[PDB]
């Protein structure tokens, strides 16, 4: 059966998705750094945004890996 | 062999550049208002260079419409 | 690389050792001010303090809100704990805000500083309010600046400042509120 | 370097501007104003305000354990040295309007 | 057995519309802590503008599921 | 499966568009209400483009 | 399904188009109508690219 | 199919040409009859290689 | 034969999130070095948060060497 | 012999993960000069930090290489 | 033959990681130019940075050539 | 004969790390002009760093250009 052949191929090609995704919460955590640099008074709160963003754009990184799951395991 | 803004290669101080657009903007000024701008804008003064101490010309500046916007 | 530690607190024991007894100290610019960068607080909330200067007048130095500042690089706002900023400002427009109230200057250049402790202040040099400015003398100028571009470079910085002076004096007198 | 009748009509910003790029066509490292400062009507203590050059001492004498200034956000056109460059001509030219109209009404 | 095999290689080269939504969210908390970092009075509107703009741009991001779901049962 | 890349151009202008919405708004807030009603008239003139997309993987399937 | 790759790049330029026409708004808002209709231009030059990358799928498919 | 995928290059480049002619327009509002002439040139020189991919996809199918 | 090959051929291109990953990482460590270049006596405070950055973007490569530990034995 | 056969394009793209990483190290090394032309005096720091920084994303080409050698002769 | 095939298109899949290094270094040199287009008299010290990252930028090109060069011929 | 046709698809793969190079000489040569019209008295010194800079990354662009001959021809 090739049918589990193409599973593992697309469960391969399924976890690409998350290049753009790296690179986004990279150029992120890289604002953070230059934008504290402007003010350091808000430091925390910086941050804090920061990791606004981030659990929310690794909700990108949840929906393809359940995907690349549903792939797998199902 | 300057390197700066647009004044500064041009040789143009930033006294002399943004007292060149105070005066630009003075000469678009409503006339009740213009001819007292010209009082805050008239120039009347002399300077003088000084070669040992006493010994020196002068150089006059009696003008009364603005910053010379020409070349120093 | 902070050989000489400067400041009014050194200027007398080092003067009053070289001057003559009955010499008092002569004094310092800053002893005429309360407000620095350095002491913090001037923010309480919201309100501000701006202190809009020139030359021969202060057409403010109470406390506004939001005050948007038409810098060299575009038309940025300033809040109350806004990021310590040294800006050029382009010639435009500069509205100062404490409520529903805006009160429109064009100002013709200068720079306008944002102190770490929260006061900022406006340096410029010309500020004409726009109802005294007409609209008809700054095309009948501009018309004949946007032609004469002669071999002087000093005349080409004050013919591109003599420009960009009309021509954002015209789009910020035809859109007024 | 001399100047005489200064107080013809009255003082003006490019009057004091033109003093002060003439002060600048020379090119020191410092700048000391020396004025009476009008107080009252009785009193004339005078001032000594001082305007640094630049990039030859003013960044220096920011300098403690690193520096004051960074904490400033350049937003000019060019560069920090050439704003400084253009920030000391009209510091050098407003302590100046501001000296010789004090010491006139004093 | 290609009819299901393909179904698979293709949802794992599906799921790849993610990386740029993802990059896409990371630029723009990016903006967000610089944002934040300008001026922070306005930082509640902001991280508003921030959340206006992520589900405007997750909308596409749920339209490659409904896309990769659609092929792989559809 | 191999159409539907395209989302992920559309949805990085998507991301850097309202990034610069962020930082415009930065700079001036009280005409943020004109800056979101530009991202919203960008933002449905690339969806043109992104449902230009949306439905060539929709008319390679069935039709 | 390779064709319409390249509607990627196009979604991302013009987000990246109407981002910056968001940070040129905020940059003179007086300029407002101008500056889109410089967006609309620069857009409507740009769709060409988007009526090749839609007309060689018709192409290939039925031609 | 995957000769076509180079429109997406020139789409995103275009993309930041015209973003850049808004943030030039701007910068200052005077020179951008000279901005929108450099700015038409080096579209066409950007088609060039958009031309350039679309005349391979033609040698491909037809010849 | 074609099962544990496509094991292979999948979880070969299942690592290309890395290169995204890494580009993020650049431009966070990038950034870094601009916002210390910009105020130099917070260098201490920002590479932390750098660190921290560094970190929790580790968290995308790490997912995707778990679906590639998974593919390859699993 | 397609299993000792497959692995070998599959090693091919999966090093495509060494590009993002030469991009992200390509940005990170000219944000160090475009900081160290604004402050040269604190340009040994900046080095410093980009050092570090190139030495936690270097981290990521050798995870790339370690799946490319893990899935060539293992 | 699908050895001796395979081996060629994995060569040719794993070429395309110098796209990030010809990106990388483009910019690099580009910051390289803004860098010394700022203040000129420390156009000697950014140069010697710039192929400093220049080689710790090219450590990934030849990552990928000795990753070509081993898929090739072993 | 299924070599002599791989090493033609993977010959046409081996250059699209040539689409990398371009848009580094690109942004290379964009920033130049941008150097150029920040102070116009050094256009004569940042072209002189501009050649080197473009013998640097057609450096990348012929080394792609070794690989697609070395699987076309050897």
């Amino acid at each position: 059966s090739v049918l589990a052949a193409s599973k593992m191929v697309g469960a391969g090609c399924a976890t690409i998705a998350l290049a753009g995704v790296g690179a986004g919460l990279g150029v992120m955590f890289g604002s953070l750094i230059n934008g504290a640099a402007r003010n350091p008074n808000i430091a925390k709160q910086l941050v804090g945004y920061a990791l606004l963003g981030f659990a929310l754009t690794e909700s990108i990184a949840l929906f393809s890996l359940l995907v690349v799951f549903l792939i797998l395991f199902a | 062999a300057p390197s700066g803004p647009f004044y500064r290669v041009a040789g143009m101080s930033y006294l002399r550049y943004s007292n060149i657009c105070a005066d630009l903007l003075r000469n678009v000024l409503k006339e009740p208002f213009k001819a007292k701008a010209q009082a805050r804008q008239a120039i009347h003064f002399r300077q003088a260079p000084y070669v040992d101490g006493k010994a020196g010309a002068s150089k006059v500046y009696e003008l009364e419409n603005g910053i010379p916007k020409t070349a120093n | 690389e902070a050989a000489a530690p400067a400041g009014p607190k050194e200027f007398t024991e080092v003067w009053n050792k070289k001057a003559p007894s009955t010499l008092i100290v002569p004094e310092f610019p800053s002893n005429y001010t309360a407000v620095k960068a350095v002491g913090e607080g001037q923010v309480h909330g919201d309100a501000f303090p701006v202190n809009f200067y020139t030359p021969h007048s202060i057409l403010s130095q109470a406390q506004k809100d939001t005050v948007v500042l038409p810098g060299v690089d575009g038309y940025f706002g300033v809040k109350a704990s806004h990021v310590p900023t040294i800006a050029q400002l382009k010639p435009g427009v500069v509205e100062l805000h404490s409520g529903a109230e805006s009160e429109k200057f064009f100002v013709s250049g200068g720079f306008a500083f944002v102190h770490p402790n929260g006061v900022t202040d406006i340096c410029v040099l010309e500020a004409a309010t726009l109802d005294q400015v007409d609209p008809a003398a700054v095309k009948s100028a501009l018309a004949a600046a946007s032609a004469a571009q002669p071999t002087d470079e000093f005349e080409q910085a004050a013919n591109r400042a003599a420009i960009e002076l009309y021509s954002a004096l015209e789009s910020a007198v035809e859109a007024k509120a | 370097l001399a100047i005489a009748d200064t107080y013809k009509v009255r003082v003006t910003f490019g009057q004091a501007s033109l003093i002060v790029e003439e002060l600048i066509k020379h090119n020191p490292q410092s700048y000391q104003i020396l004025f009476n400062k009008f107080r009252s009507a009785i009193s004339f203590k005078p001032t000594v305000a001082t305007i640094l050059s630049p990039d030859l001492l003013e960044k220096q004498l920011e300098d403690v354990t690193g520096n004051s200034l960074d904490a400033y956000d350049i937003e000019a056109s060019h560069e920090r040295s050439d704003v400084l460059r253009d920030l000391t001509e009209f510091h050098l030219g407003v302590t100046l309007y501001n000296a010789m109209l004090e010491n006139n009404c004093s």
